[PDB]
Parts: C-alpha cells; structure tokens; sequence
C-alpha cells in the first residue's frame, strides 16, 4: 500500500575469510600441511598459492529480518513468490557458479598467473559428498554462458537459495602465480591483513567477487560484469553508474514492482533479486 | 610491424587509474627472467606537465615477433571472435625528435647513503668534515612513479635526457626493458 520505514535483509551467500597459504607444487592432493605466509619474507621453494574459504548458501529471498509494515511484508513475499513460481534461482545461480568457477576472488593474485585451478566441495559432514575441479584461465570470466558439468553446481545453489537443502561449499584455489613471488593480501589501517599470523582476504572482498554478476545495465554489453550494488557504483576506478534519473536502478525497480505490480517483458529482475540476496538496510522513509 | 590496434575511449571496470597505471606496463611478461622471448617495446607519447600529472593513457608500441612467435601457448587469446576487424591502420611516415627514455638511473641510493662512501676494510678517523653536503638543496620529482616491494611513495629519479636515436631495440642488448631510441610518432 506504501513502503515501510524500517526494513533490513540479511546476507545470503556469506563467505568466510579466505586464508592464503603457499606451498610447493606436486604436493597438491597431499596438501594437508602446507604452511601459510609467515610474517614478511617469501621464499622461492613454494611455487603456487592455496586460497580456501567456506561458503554457506542459506535460503529465503524476500523475507526481511526486521520489517515494519505487514501489508508490505506480505506484498513483498508474494512478489518473491511470483518471481519463484516463474523460475527457480538457477539463472542467478549459474552466474554465481561462474564466479565460483574461476578464481576471480583472487583479485590481483590471479592476473599474472599461468595455471589456476579451483576445487569446490559440497560437504554434508566432514566427509566430502561431491567434488568439482575447474580451470580458471580456461573458463569464461566474461560471457557466452557455456560450460558443461557446471549446471549441477548451478542447481545446487538454486536448491540452497530456494531452500531445498543445506548447502555448504568448501573451496580451494591453486594459483600458479610463479616460483615464489611476493603475493598481496588485504590491508588494514600500512599493514597487511592477518588472521592468526597467517595472511588472508576479507570476507567482504571475497564476497565482492561473488555478486560480480551484473552484465545487464543501461550501456551496451561490451565491458562485462559489475558488482550488484544499489546505485551501482565503482569506488576506485571512479565511474558511479546507474543514476537515479533514468529508471534502471534498485530502489526504483523494487518500489515500482512491489507497490505498482509492473510486468512487461522486464525479466531482467535478477538485479533486484540479487540485491535481496546481498541484503542490507534498504531505505527507508 | 603494422598490426597495431587502438581501442576507443571506453571506461573499463577492471583497471583503476590510481597507483598502478604507470607501473605495470610489462611486468607480467617473462622479460625479467629472459628464458624465451626477449623482444618488448616501451614508449610514451604523452609528455604533458600541467599540474601533478605526466602520462595517463596507453599507447606503447611493442615488437613484431612477440605477438606472433611467443603466443603459441594461450596467454592473450580468448578474445578472438568478438568484433570484426575494420579498415587497417598505416604506419606513420612522419616522426619527431621527441621520445622519452628511462635506462640507466642507478648511481647513489638515498635510503643507504653514509656507508657506501668509504668502506674498503679499513678504519675511519676523519669522517665528519670530509665534504659539505649542506650546500645543495633541491626538491622536484616530475618523473613516472614506478614502484616495487618495500617502497614509500617513490624512491627517486632525475631527468638524464639526451640519449635519443631514431633506432629501435636490438636482439641480445637489453639493459632494463628498452634500448637507445625507438619508433613512436605523435599521430
């Protein structure tokens, strides 16, 4: 009937902090004990990297943690219900699986690498239930939406976002950046970011490569994907995109589709649902 | 050779122009170990000194053998059938006497100064009034900041211009990444 004043959503697709360990190649499957970066001098024995984080795919899309109006609550839940009757989460889930497929969570530890392999493990207990292996340099990173045996990893995340099972994913990334150069972890307020005396990447930075989805935007599709952001901006390159003057924008496409029940051929609604999977204090007033 | 392409001014959401646009130009290549190919060209057409900036867009002409012989392994491909190649460009018949360089600047480090001066495995009885260093005072750094590990803003460099020819690189003769002279014109 109108927008509420207090509304927040919770972070689905939450990664953990990815600890980065080095280690020499030809010990790959027997990588129980590879040491981590011990600080700030890096050897030449170790010739590849090892980046591991766990990923939980929770479930629930348009259910707020803390709403304020019950009519708006049920209208938003029936909008997400009419989205999910149309199709699963599998179109968003295959695009999340694309970012899982390469190691694009290695931000600059991937550019300048000769072979990067990513191993995703769907685990029910400590026992591993089904494993995956992908080649990061040889798979996509831009477009054309085509690689076999990745659709099962898409259907897994579609089930986990739709709630058809608990999904826990334990990923490992082996980056042959070369014979022991000095890699770059995240940096706090200059000091490198650590966890326990082991260098790592923040989970919002690991998570920022996962909602790098959005190849649909007002300009032509020649530059590729942007992270799904309200008023979708880039913070250091400088270009702050998706101006609210023109209508393709999260708050506009949310408030006109919940309150004003819009349905032309507008089936790029994946940006709005991908913002709801991101969560956050949306508005309000 | 001729087969050089420029793209038009499009904004790229993968490359921030903040601290690495004048540093990483040929650093991901294997030219520092030199096990395979060794031909790479470094150029800078843009000399504009207005206020706190020197060089901001990419036009750097490399060699002829590097795109053709060194790329037998997949290292720059994948972007083959994106667009159709249009009308070809010409190699410019004019060129000026303009081109900038950076080769030989390593003479006297500034983080380690007092002990490079006299150590030949002997003592120091007179080491306080040897030369006056308090006479000279200069402060200017308009050069390309090119960074490494354990650096501040920038270590040093001074303009040591004057070596310039109309001759490009040669095989086997490399000092850092470039030889005496080269071919790049204005247009």
């Amino acid at each position: 009937l109108s927008t509420a004043s207090v509304l927040a959503f919770e972070r689905k697709l939450d990664p953990s902090d990815a600890l980065m360990s080095a280690g020499a190649w030809a010990q790959r499957d027997a990588s129980q004990e590879w040491p981590a970066v011990t600080v700030a001098n890096l050897p030449s024995d170790a010739d590849t990297l090892k980046v591991r984080f766990t990923l939980r795919v929770l479930g629930g899309a348009g259910t707020p943690s803390a709403c304020n109006d019950a009519a708006y609550r049920d209208k938003l839940l029936q909008t997400v219900a009419t989205y999910v009757n149309d199709q699963g989460f599998a179109e968003l889930a295959r695009r999340y699986a694309h970012n899982l497929a390469n190691a694009r969570f290695l931000w600059r530890n991937r550019v300048g690498a000769e072979a990067v392999e990513v191993r995703i493990n769907h685990i029910r207990q400590g026992e591993v239930a089904r494993a995956w292996r992908f080649d990061a340099l040889a798979i996509g990173l831009r477009d054309f939406k085509a690689d076999a045996e990745l659709d099962a990893l898409a259907e897994l995340i579609a089930s986990g976002l739709s709630g058809s099972g608990h999904v826990l994913l334990e990923v490992v990334a082996f980056a042959r950046i070369g014979d022991g150069q000095e890699v770059f972890p995240s940096q706090e307020l200059k000091t490198l970011y650590s966890v326990r005396d082991a260098a790592a990447i923040h989970s919002q930075k690991i998570g920022n490569a996962l909602r790098t989805i959005d190849t649909w935007y007002p300009d032509e599709d020649g530059l590729g994907p942007i992270a799904v952001e309200p008023y979708g901006s880039v913070t250091s390159q400088g270009k702050a995109y998706r101006q609210p003057k023109q209508k393709l924008d999260f708050y506009t496409l949310l408030d006109n589709w919940v309150l004003r029940d819009e349905a032309p051929a507008v089936e790029q609604q994946h940006y709005v649902i991908a913002n709801l999977i991101r969560g956050g204090v949306f508005g309000e007033a | 050779m001729d087969h050089y392409l420029d793209i038009r001014l499009r904004p790229d959401p993968e490359f921030p122009p903040a601290q690495l646009m004048s540093v990483l130009f040929g650093k991901l290549h294997q030219a520092l170990v030199a096990q395979g190919g060794d031909r790479i060209g470094v150029s800078f057409p843009d000399l504009d000194e207005s206020r706190s900036r020197l060089g901001e867009r990419l036009r750097i002409h490399a060699s002829a053998d590097d795109l053709r012989a060194l790329l037998a392994r997949p290292w720059l491909e994948g972007l083959r059938d994106h667009l159709q190649f249009g009308e070809p460009a010409v190699v410019p018949h004019p060129t000026p006497y303009r081109q900038v360089s950076r080769v030989q600047a390593k003479s006297n480090p500034e983080r380690l100064r007092r002990r490079l001066m006299r150590r030949h495995d002997l003592s120091e009885e007179e080491a306080r009034k040897r030369i006056p260093d308090t006479v000279a005072r200069a402060l200017d750094l308009p050069f390309v900041t090119l960074r490494s590990q354990s650096t501040g803003q920038h270590f040093r460099l001074f303009i040591r211009h004057g070596p310039l020819q109309v001759t490009a690189e040669e095989g086997g003769f490399t000092c850092y990444g470039l030889s005496k002279g080269g071919f790049v014109p204005w247009f």
